[PDB]
């Protein structure tokens, strides 16, 4: 919330100091359905088809 | 193999639905008219915006129905109606009324058809002095931005082929459009904006995607 | 409510800098598809 | 200039110019066929043993004496490797340890990374018996001390004696690497199975101990990060158990 | 040779009979709708319960009739009516009214047809990401018992292709269904119970067979 | 005239003149190599899957309608086979079932032993949904009923319909054996993996159901034992899981 129309949506915020057990990020890998992967180049192509399957490179 | 370009685009759709009468007091409600641009059917539009230049043949089928007005007169015994469907190439004359001489010119291809038979159908080659159509144009006509003169593809006119002083009926036409032998070049990113008009690329600013709770949020496993 | 895999990132150490550097730092992420990918049953897109 | 390694459903990335230490020149392997040929039946799972298990990160600051981990009992809750520790009565394995850290070029420091076989530690008070809880917490690293400890049941964990009554500068006799922050920040040690019998129980005996000791302490300047995280990733290699049929 | 699997199943039947209007005040009585499951036609259902997994193609023919309402208005002279028949694959959008944009999407296959001609017909391949359909499933969806998500096979929508402000008529559709290239696995015993609902296998306890006089009874020889 | 079989650390004894039913003529096997060749990685434990798991015995008396077991969810607490049911997301296996009983020559009775693939059962009340607890208790056998059941959430487990709305005399279409007490008292059925996809989840889907039904009831005389115990022993065969690396 708050950063959906800025370039700040694309940056993962690594913070400084000593925090050596905390989590940085996490998400499910579900293209076509999940809002993270929904409007990418792979996501827009997958929403023209009803059944799809493959493997993903991050 | 289902993601091939031909299987992705070679599919039919209704692009225009007009109405036209046998007798009226308006003289523009006596024929049906449609300029053929590929930016006014929202079905095929977004699928074409993934590409910069396209080249195809066009196949058009027509579905035509009629009715008699509920005005006053019953007990009729009418024969089947005849319909004229005229295509104009880019650079041909344009009618102004149904009684015009331009309905009879030897260079506009025309189809005559009577009701009860199979629906009519004609095919069009790639009609361009250029080498491909242009989905996008960054420049001027000569001055309108975005519009060039190489994407002229023609028009369609339909009227009734009655005699003199006819009976009052009103007809409706559906035009079905389908591309064949399609080839595309230079892929583009999709349109993340709702289309505003049918000539430009104008829009309002929209968000990139939808929100969630935090950057760590994953929904619970079932 | 997923039945899908997930990826997470954890601080192993923390970031160490010298003097006269910016404070924060950023990670970016890119997604693509590998060579084998199949799609079936062309439909309508639910975006317009 | 990045190599990526996959084991099962795990993937980590290292630098391909990393330098590998094999412990005494010996790769891990299975016990061959016929040292116990008649009725002693072995088996191996092989399926969810060869995959990377990543422990947590520890925080390195200015005053940090060190960390240690007992192997096994640090993988006893790590999924299927901790499962076979319960069902099977005897077993053996080798390991591959990756140790990594993330620092800038404005930090300085120096680590020793060593794997000490049968690190039998002494109690804090002289006439006493060490408790088992003061030896291991499982996945959580214990800590050394920069001064001499006291109380009862504590391990005498002054860092200069390393809890073993030896001089800490002499632990280079063991398989070791140095991590110097103005150079590499990675270390890899391959560790075969070393015991005086071919197989043994996995709750009664600690085979070896991984220790990490800073000789030159970490220091930084004005607005840098005040900490450096260290990350340990363990891959069990050629594990083997008793037969159950 | 008449007991072969193909001769036992490759046969047509009416599975749905709906009605839909050109103009109304309900807006759900303006189109016709049918979800395509193989557990709601009692013709083919009991013949399929002899097998556990099936795999076939599907062939569908349509028979469509119309009438004019007996409300008030006579003396009409209407042209032949046009009808749109749209199939939605598993995972496509669903309309809510007849004026929806989803009638025009490029990925739902559609058929246009006018009355007086031969009845329309289209064919469907085996549409499943699995390897066979499942007549029986002992388990959960993810939670509904007995139902899995691999037996999705699609839907059928029908409406009139009129223009604007049409004349009042009501139409009826019969859908005829037929399987082709059928293969079956793992035979089962027949159903000795009357079917109760169209989703589960629920029943009431019935007798094994019918009675006779004694264990020695044989009827008299003629 | 006794054969003894060993799998892992398990040993049972059978009669070598026993007669074996393979289900549809198909032995179990692994899915070969390249139906999902690119990234779908399989693995197999093989170590503590091939061993006999013996369930408890059930008591057969004069008034006993029958017993049934869901496979899997009856091996979900059986050691390492129940472990891999938790860690892995997909899997498949075949089975070998031995059914045995101990009776004298002064007893009489007759059993049907059948393995019913995808035995989808109906609820006791007509407009209702079956609960999952009324389908399985795990290792404990459920029971049929000699009369029609009622209430809510119960399975309509009258034995003449077998909970499936079919005639119980027609379950010979499935892989089956008869046990007649004046003859053999043993039955063995080999059951391959049968599904419409190659692998699947093991908590959401019940592959098949083992049922045991007495057609001729047990009867005895003056000072004989009033019961006969029946014993079921299951050996998983060629089990296989998804890769984790």
């Amino acid at each position: 919330e708050g950063k959906l129309d800025t370039m700040e949506i694309y940056r993962i915020p690594v913070q400084s100091g000593n925090h050596q057990s905390s989590q940085v990020f996490g998400f499910q890998v579900q293209p076509g359905l999940d809002n993270v992967f929904k409007h990418t180049l792979l996501g827009e192509i997958l929403n023209y088809y009803a059944h799809w399957s493959g493997s993903i490179k991050l | 193999s289902e993601s091939s370009i031909e299987n992705f685009l070679c599919r039919s759709a209704c692009v225009y639905m007009g109405e036209y009468h046998t007798t009226n007091t308006d003289t523009s409600k006596l024929f049906a008219s449609w300029t053929i641009n590929a930016r006014r059917m929202v079905q095929m539009r977004r699928k074409l915006e993934l590409f910069t230049y396209v080249r195809f043949d066009m196949e058009v089928t027509f579905v035509i129905t009629s009715k008699q007005d509920q005005g006053t007169q019953l007990g009729q015994d009418m024969p089947p109606l005849t319909h004229q469907i005229m295509y104009i190439p880019p650079g041909g004359p344009i009618p102004k009324s149904v009684t015009d001489y331009t309905w009879q010119t030897s260079t506009n291809p025309s189809i005559f058809w009577t009701e009860g038979n199979a629906p009519p159908r004609m095919s069009i080659p790639f009609i361009s002095i250029g080498n491909a159509y242009s989905n996008f144009y960054d420049g001027w006509s000569h001055g309108v931005y975005g519009y060039n003169t190489l994407n002229h593809m023609g028009q369609i006119y339909v009227r009734h082929v009655n005699g003199s002083s006819p009976l009052p009926m009103t007809s409706t036409v559906r035009m079905y459009f389908k591309p064949k032998h399609v080839k595309v070049w230079v892929p583009r990113p999709p349109r993340l904006c709702q289309y505003k008009n049918a000539s430009t690329v104008n829009f309002t600013p929209t968000n990139i995607t939808e929100k969630r709770q935090s950057i760590n949020y994953i929904p619970e496993t079932v | 409510y997923t039945s899908a895999g997930n990826v997470t990132c954890w601080y192993q150490t923390g970031i160490v800098v010298p003097a006269g550097t910016p404070t924060s730092c950023s990670i970016m992420c890119f997604v693509s598809a590998c060579n084998d990918f199949s799609v079936r049953l062309l439909k309508d897109t639910p975006f317009i | 200039r990045v190599r990526s390694i996959t084991l099962g459903n795990s993937t980590i990335t290292t630098q391909e110019s990393a330098n590998v230490v094999v412990a005494y020149g010996r790769w891990p392997e299975y016990l061959k066929d016929n040292e116990a040929t008649a009725e002693d039946q072995p088996t191996q799972p092989d399926v969810a043993t060869c995959r990377f298990y990543t422990l947590e990160s520890v925080t390195w600051e200015r005053d940090s004496p060190g960390w240690w981990w007992k192997f096994p009992d640090a993988l006893k809750d790590m999924g299927l490797f901790g499962q076979n520790m319960y069902y099977h009565y005897l077993g053996r394995a080798g390991y591959t340890i990756h140790v990594q850290c993330n620092a800038s070029k404005f930090h300085q420091g120096c680590l020793m990374v060593v794997c000490v076989p049968e690190a039998e530690m002494g109690c804090s008070q002289v006439d006493g018996t060490v408790n088992e809880h003061s030896l291991s917490e499982g996945e959580t690293a214990k800590k050394f001390a920069s001064t001499s400890t006291n109380g009862t049941n504590t391990v005498q964990s002054i860092v200069t004696n390393a809890g073993m009554g030896v001089g800490v500068g002499n632990l280079t006799i063991f398989p070791h690497q140095w991590i110097n922050l103005r150079t590499n920040n990675c270390a890899t040690i391959v560790m075969p199975y070393i015991n005086n019998v071919p197989m043994d129980n996995m709750f009664r005996h600690h085979n070896f101990t991984l220790m990490i000791i800073p000789f030159v302490p970490l220091d930084y300047s004005s607005d840098s990060s005040t900490y450096v995280p260290i990350t340990v990733t363990v891959a069990p290699m050629c594990a083997e158990y008793n037969g159950l049929r």
